[PDB]
């Protein structure tokens, strides 16, 4: 709405149900308070598809989304009694994931989620969930701890035990400080079941609470701060999606900074500018303003329909940027079985895209012409030449240098789904 | 074994000829293609010619007539070199074109193929429509690509190394339940019959596309997208005929974006592509991914390759039938010199010339490296195949190297080299 108002994207494994529980964290907010959702929980659930838990009232609306991919509608949020959530709900094997991390607001902190038990602990333990590019993706910029919720914690055969919850946090605290991050400050643990509820409040009588003295979810969330009158930092907003009516709409967070409804916003990528129209919130919509942190659905004036699309931001002239087509990158690979040999197709992960990328030729390596063996990658010697390589895409794809920002200009590739390389990008080129 | 790949010299081949038969560039109106088909008579065809000299001498003028009557005598004079039509017919190419190297000859091509039948083609137009034989050995339009989304859909067509995707639409079909008041269930029935409006949409573009005249152009066609919107497609009454009988695979892709979209494609073929020639799977990938294995095991266009093709150690070769690699003979003495398609020095390798002793070394000639690989491959026990560089991994082989790679059998050593320490 105004500001204080978390950055937050759910990220787990497909099956950790962590579309169940961020549709039971979306519903309704107040408590309760919903004379039309209580009777469509009266049982609604499902058929075999997402299957049912208790949690529901949102697994058989994945039935019905035809499906298998997303359950949560790349939608939802809440608030609580602290201050409103956006949520943002990685995949099903959906796109969510591209949609948070230039996307769908930089996550003060994410969310990881994840399943413990007989066949989730085997597709757990690949662990190639949509955590994993999916916080890799997710961290091209900024979005953090996420803490972890250890779903599933009452079906298997717990039968409410107090058991496997510090199994799974010695294995899942590995599996963050991987790749080199940050501390254990931020990377607490809460928990849940979907199932039921708990993370919200303590208010439930569960069977965690007799061996469990700590806080809640939300308060090892609600530990970092808040703000106040809306207008802060730099305006920019992030396009979930696109459509037209009288004006086009476009969807999406609020990234920092403001709108209200008779500003001007500017599009770079397109080179554009429009109006908005109106203004609706994320909550009570009354004709309002907005904040970072939840969303705006806004109407847009003077543009046309192709000018926007999807993973685009928009700001205000005033603290913007810029971007163009294939180009030169310093990638550091790292051990993999394979070699990239040069014009090798990895897919490239920025931002919101992932695409497929040519790799074509090998310009140098520590400082040679060979395929790029570099297993531990630099030039062992004075400048770090990891490769340098030039990658070339299938549309143009808004990129800028590393130097300008660390963000648009760093990526990660994967061959088959192994990440072999991270680099930045160090020139532009037509 | 199939061949696949060593098939791509050959086709490579008759190609050239189809055009040059087809377009007989050279203006005049004096081509004449004449395919008689197995078990006809060539007399048949001399009366005709005959028959038709005799009105060609009718004209009277001067230019057009003596047009006209080159190209009959010309092919009349081939066809008495044939005492029958053989078995698997006759293929005559006759006519005046715009020649080169001032020493003119008219094109005359005469031989026997394998098994074009009932074709009987004569014709003297722009075009001799040859076709049939060349129906048969179709080559068409390949497999089928349809993709759903909730987003937007697309058509497109993977073919030989030609893909091509140029036609498509989106769809905010109503997903977006509305607030403000009303009701709950309404949107779910605003949303099935907008989702039907969709299947309808896709379905008819689709049969708009894919089913050219009064049958399917492709081969094949796949159906991709997510979670049941093919489903509902593939068993639908709104797509059904001929089209249903047709899909061989159903994929399942994430967020449908484009990689996902390839790696659908791929996983694809396998039993379906068919002939033996564009479409490779299998065979292709076998290719890349066993040079992958740090065994070594990769010829790839640069370095290694008549060497080792004259010492057995070969269990695939890859050449490009747009190599721009030969082979040269005639430098030192006592013996013989062999250039190959002379690069940036090999063009003016003149400097193996030895002015203080005689070493000629004027970069021979050129020959063509490409129809030797495909005329020897028994001897060496190794084999040999082709492909194009139209893709990624295509435009690599041309900035790396020129057109030429090869398969080593089993896991042996990156030839070592200077560089390689
Ligand atoms: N026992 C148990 N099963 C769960 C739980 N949450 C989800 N599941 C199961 O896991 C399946 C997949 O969950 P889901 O949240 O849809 O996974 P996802 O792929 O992350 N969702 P999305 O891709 O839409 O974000 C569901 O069909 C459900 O049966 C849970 O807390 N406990």
């Amino acid at each position: 709405g105004g500001k204080d108002h978390v950055s937050l994207i759910f990220m787990g494994h497909v099956d950790a149900g962590k579309s169940t529980m961020g549709g039971n964290l979306l519903y309704l907010t107040g408590s309760v308070d919903k004379r039309t959702i209580e009777k469509y929980e009266r049982e609604a659930k499902d058929a075999g598809r997402q299957g049912w838990y208790l949690s529901w009232v949102m697994d058989t609306n994945k039935e019905e989304r035809n499906d298998g991919k997303t359950i949560e509608v790349g939608k939802a949020y809440f608030e609580t009694e602290k201050r409103r959530y956006t949520i943002l709900d990685a995949p099903g094997h959906k796109m969510y994931v591209s949609e948070m991390i230039g996307g769908a607001s930089q996550a003060d902190v994410g969310v990881l989620v994840i399943s413990a038990r007989k066949g989730e602990y085997e597709t757990g333990f690949e662990r190639g969930g949509q955590t994993r590019e999916h916080a890799l993706l997710a961290k091209t910029q900024g979005v953090n701890k996420m803490v972890v919720v250890v779903n599933k914690m009452d079906d298997p055969t717990v039968n409410w035990s107090k058991e496997r919850y510090d199994q799974c946090v010695s294995n899942v605290s590995n599996f963050l400080r991987a790749i080199g991050y940050n501390i254990k400050t931020d990377v607490v643990f809460m928990p849940v079941s979907g199932y039921s509820g708990a993370n919200l409040k303590d208010h439930v009588d569960p069977k965690e609470c007799p061996w469990y003295t700590g806080p809640t979810l939300l308060e090892y969330l609600d530990t970092m701060n808040h703000v106040d009158r809306h207008i802060n930092a730099p305006f920019m907003l992030p396009i979930a999606a696109k459509m037209k009516d009288l004006g086009t709409i476009v969807e999406g967070k609020i990234e920092s900074g403001h709108i209200k409804k008779g500003q001007s916003t500017l599009l770079m990528p397109n080179k554009t500018a429009v109006e908005i129209q109106n203004i609706y919130n994320e909550t009570e919509n009354e004709v309002d303003m907005a904040m970072c942190g939840e969303q705006v659905k806004l109407r847009i004036k003077g543009v046309e329909e192709e000018d926007i699309s999807p993973g685009f931001v928009l700001t205000s002239p005033k603290n913007p940027i810029k971007s163009v087509t294939k180009f030169v990158a310093q990638i550091a690979i790292v051990e993999l079985k394979s070699i990239i040999a040069a014009g090798f197709s990895c897919v490239m992960h920025v931002h919101t895209a992932i695409e497929e990328v040519h790799i074509v030729k090998l310009l140098h390596k520590l400082e040679k012409g060979t395929n790029r063996k570099s297993k531990k990658p630099p030039a062992f010697a004075k400048k770090g030449m990891k490769v340098i390589a030039v990658l070339e895409t299938e549309a143009p794809v808004c990129v800028e240098t590393y130097q300008d920002y660390p963000q648009l200009g760093r990526f990660t590739l994967r061959d088959q789904g192994t990440t072999i390389a991270i680099g930045k990008i160090v020139k532009i080129a037509e | 074994m199939d061949n696949e790949v060593e098939k791509n010299i050959e086709i490579w081949k008759v190609k050239k000829l189809v055009q040059s038969l087809e377009k007989a560039r050279g203006n005049g109106t004096s081509m004449i293609s004449l395919v008689i088909p197995p078990k006809g008579l060539i007399p048949l065809y001399q009366k005709m010619l005959t028959d038709e000299y005799g009105t060609a001498s009718n004209i009277k003028s001067r230019v057009n007539r003596l047009s006209v009557l080159s190209a009959i005598t010309s092919t009349q004079q081939k066809l008495k070199l044939y005492n029958t039509l053989p078995k698997n017919g006759l293929v005559l190419y006759c006519g005046d074109i715009i020649t080169e190297d001032g020493k003119e000859k008219k094109v005359t091509f005469d031989i026997e193929p394998y098994k074009p039948i009932n074709t009987s083609l004569y014709l003297c137009d722009n075009k001799f429509h040859t076709e049939v034989l060349s129906e048969l050995l179709q080559a068409d339009d390949k497999f089928g690509f349809i993709v759903m989304d909730g987003q937007g859909t697309l058509f497109g067509s993977v073919s030989g190394n030609t893909r091509t995707v140029l036609h498509k639409f989106t769809v905010d079909l109503p997903k977006k339940h509305g607030r403000g008041g009303q009701s709950a269930l309404r949107f779910a029935r605003l949303r099935e019959e907008k989702r039907h409006n969709y299947v309808r949409k896709v379905a008819e573009v689709a049969v708009q596309n894919f089913i050219t005249n009064d049958k399917v152009n492709v081969k094949g066609l796949i159906l991709a997208g997510s979670a049941d919107f093919k489903t509902d497609l593939a068993k639908s009454e709104l797509f059904d005929p001929r089209l249903a009988c047709k899909v061989i695979s159903i994929v399942d892709v994430s967020y449908g974006g484009e990689n996902g979209f390839n790696q659908a494609i791929e996983l694809s073929a396998e039993a379906l592509a068919n002939v033996k020639y564009v479409q490779e799977k299998k065979l292709l990938e076998a290719y890349f991914d066993e040079i992958s294995q740090d065994t070594g095991k990769f010829c790839f266009g640069i370095d290694d390759t008549l060497k080792a093709l004259d010492l057995g150690a070969v269990e695939k070769l890859i050449v490009f039938e747009n190599l721009e690699t030969i082979r040269y003979t005639f430098k030192d003495a006592e013996d013989n010199e062999v250039i190959k398609f002379a690069e940036p020095e090999a063009k003016d390798k003149s400097f193996a010339i030895d002015k203080a002793t005689g070493q000629e070394m004027d970069v021979v000639s050129e020959e063509p490296l490409i129809e030797w690989l495909a005329a020897n491959y028994k001897n060496f026990g190794a084999t040999l195949e082709f492909i194009t560089d139209k893709s990624s991994e295509g435009a690599q082989f041309v900035t790396g190297f020129g057109g030429i790679g090869a398969m080593l059998r089993y896991k042996v050593n990156f030839e070592q080299l200077v560089d390689e320490s």
